[PDB]
């Protein structure tokens, strides 16, 4: 039984216009 | 090397730092363009902040959502927390036993053998003590380390010099200790 | 004495032009595993690391992604500021304590760069070798340049020379960092 690893996830930025 | 073109780089961090076991857990995202960090979270703050102004449109805009913000301020369990449970066993708890080799060496190109090393290596996690000892009495002076190696790969080494001129009859002793053994290593050497 | 703090970073990098891109664990300053960007799959450090965990290769990709789509923004926002190169310090050691006709493994540790772009060759006698070599991806710092790792199994010999050629944009000429049998210490 594999533990699984957790990824944190970045955020987008505000587009730009 | 080829291809002069300016180069644009963008790297995130999250770093879960773990104090006495997980009995305190801190998360850092780091947010870095070009080797200049401009915004991170740090769940001891608990909300984005600018490091600097290239950063802060950033911090603001994603402060500005709460529901980002809740879920980064439980990162420290449903992230942090959760990966050191998933690899404890293989990282924090690692052990594995140093090779340990004495041989002459020398300061200098050409003059002769004026040191011992005692080669310490394979090794983990890297704390280790390194003790070097002639007809059995401690040699306290004149002993030099590298300190710790990291060869990449889980293991450290490091090499701990005695200057010293060897002559017939000293056995000299490299003795070490390290959390996967519970009696020092030792090993011997004479001329 | 028993150690007091841990850190597991989870790092992360895209590079224009290049379009490269890196997603790895660290552990105090070892790799857990990366993930293999052309082939999308989880590469652990050691091959036992994957019989205790896994992890979803797809997720580190749609992170480079969203990594990818930041760096063209603040690219802009810098209005086009580029990284200023610095090039890499190295050292070569062996593995372990060198003895003649024993099978040991030159190191070349390239360290305090960035960009995360490096070329690296092994000269024997002056010429190339690539027999058994190997490499990690490269590693984060706390001042955000990177480590690297490269690894030349070999046969110490009293003939035989070896030179570490490292080449990267922040050095005027190649660095050949040089080793042989029974140097000084």
């Amino acid at each position: 039984p594999v533990s699984k690893m957790r990824m944190a996830t970045p955020l987008l930025m505000q587009a730009l216009p | 090397m080829g291809d002069t073109r300016p180069r644009f780089l963008w790297q995130l961090k999250f770093e879960c730092h773990f104090f006495n076991g997980t009995e305190r857990v801190r998360l850092l995202e780091r947010c870095i363009y070009n080797q200049e960090e401009s915004v991170r979270f740090d769940s001891d703050v608990g909300e984005y902040r600018a490091v600097t102004e290239l950063g802060r449109p950033d911090a603001e805009y994603w402060n500005s959502q709460k529901d980002l913000l809740e879920q980064r301020r439980a990162a420290v369990d449903t992230y942090c927390r959760h990966n050191y449970g998933v690899g404890e066993s293989f990282t924090v708890q690692r052990r594995v036993e140093p090779k340990v080799t004495v041989y002459p060496s020398k300061t200098q190109p050409l003059q002769h053998h004026n040191l011992l090393v005692c080669s310490v290596s394979g090794f983990y996690p890297g704390s280790i003590e390194v003790r070097w000892f002639r007809n059995g009495q401690e040699e306290k002076a004149g002993v030099v380390s590298t300190g710790l190696i990291q060869n990449g790969d889980w293991t450290f080494q490091t090499l701990v010099m005695l200057e010293t001129v060897p002559r017939s009859g000293e056995v000299y002793t490299c003795q070490v200790e390290h959390p996967s053994v519970t009696s020092p290593l030792t090993v011997e050497w004479r001329a | 004495m028993i150690k007091e703090e841990h850190v597991i970073i989870q790092a992360e990098f895209y590079l224009n032009p290049d379009q490269s891109g890196e997603f790895m664990f660290d552990f105090d300053g070892d790799e857990i595993f990366h993930v293999d960007m052309a082939k999308k799959e989880t590469v652990w450090r050691l091959e036992e690391f994957g019989r205790f965990a896994s992890f979803e290769a797809q997720g580190a990709l749609a992170n480079i992604a969203v990594d990818k789509a930041n760096l063209e923004i603040m690219t802009k926002r810098s209005n086009y500021t580029p990284i200023t190169n610095v090039p890499p310090e190295v050292t070569v050691l062996t593995n372990s304590p060198v003895e003649l006709r024993e099978p040991n493994v030159l190191i070349c540790f390239i360290d305090k760069f960035t960009p995360p772009v490096v070329n690296v060759t092994w000269l024997r006698n002056g010429k190339p070798v690539t027999t058994g070599v190997s490499e990690t991806v490269f590693l984060p710092r706390e001042d955000h340049l990177f480590r690297k790792f490269h690894y030349l199994p070999f046969l110490p010999s009293t003939e035989d020379v070896y030179d570490c050629r490292v080449e990267h944009w922040g050095l005027d000429e190649p660095l050949l960092k040089h080793w042989e049998f029974d140097a000084p210490s």
